[PDB]
């Protein structure tokens, strides 16, 4: 793994023994655009400033930002052990073991023009019974790289794909080289 | 929620200006001859710097975070 694999992890472990996943989850989603915006960030890297200094601002980002108090204890466990460095990996990490422990599969569907989402969900019907999603969370983008159609890309990261855009250009520029 | 705790953030602001003077770096770890160095984000390699002791050293390492 790594060290935000085993900190997203274990941040995901405690808050589904006491099932807070969405709250868990807006509260990443919180902390990932107060640890973005890059003073603060490097305010709570910095390690010449002071522990109590941190913790201080610390708590009063947990005042005035409604937090878990669980989340709470990890972002102080963070500072503790100076893992801090690595919060912007670990709470993008979060996401994929949060998605792993509610069964969700997240799909990118790279388009060239938008959908009228019946097309769209049949593609999340497919793309859930290969892969086993109880719920996928299917996603799209508006993209004029590509040529005609959509792909989609599911897995782990991206890892499979199936794409009938520019595919069969690039058999025909393939086909036509015959090398 | 930085936009509703500007207090909150002005103050982070105040603390972090007291770390990154410039030309000031601030020692991490020393021994052997050898300083870390937390800062110094304006110094040329083979620079030299002062130690408040008047201890000169050279800058010849300058990592993303410290300088050897």
């Amino acid at each position: 793994d790594s060290t935000a694999s085993r900190y997203a992890s274990a941040l995901a472990d405690v808050a589904d023994v006491t099932g807070t996943l969405e709250a868990t989850n807006s509260d990443v989603e919180k902390l990932i655009r107060i640890f973005s915006e890059e003073p603060v960030y490097y305010f709570f890297a910095n390690p010449v400033i002071s522990i109590d200094n941190k913790r201080s601002v610390l708590d009063e980002i947990i005042t005035t930002s409604g937090l878990q108090p669980h989340t709470a204890n990890f972002i102080n466990i963070l500072i503790d052990s100076e893992r801090i460095n690595l919060v912007k990996e670990i709470l993008n990490e979060f996401e994929d073991v949060f998605n792993k422990i509610t069964g969700t599969e997240v799909a990118v569907v790279t388009s060239v023009v938008k959908l009228e989402n019946d097309h769209l969900a049949q593609i999340a019907k497919g793309v859930q019974k290969i892969t086993g999603a109880k719920n996928v969370r299917i996603k799209t983008v508006i993209d004029p790289s590509l040529v005609a159609g959509f792909t989609i890309r599911y897995g782990n990261e991206g890892s499979k794909l199936v794409d009938m855009s520019v595919k069969k250009q690039l058999e025909e520029i393939a086909a036509q080289l015959e090398m | 929620a930085d936009e509703i705790s500007k207090i909150i953030r002005e103050r982070i602001e105040g603390y972090n200006r007291e770390v990154k003077v410039v030309n000031t770096g601030t020692v991490l770890q020393v021994g052997d001859g050898i300083a870390r160095i937390h800062g110094l984000d304006e110094v040329m390699a083979g620079e030299l710097v002062e130690f408040e002791e008047g201890t000169i050293g050279i800058a010849l390492n300058l990592e993303s975070n410290n300088v050897g």
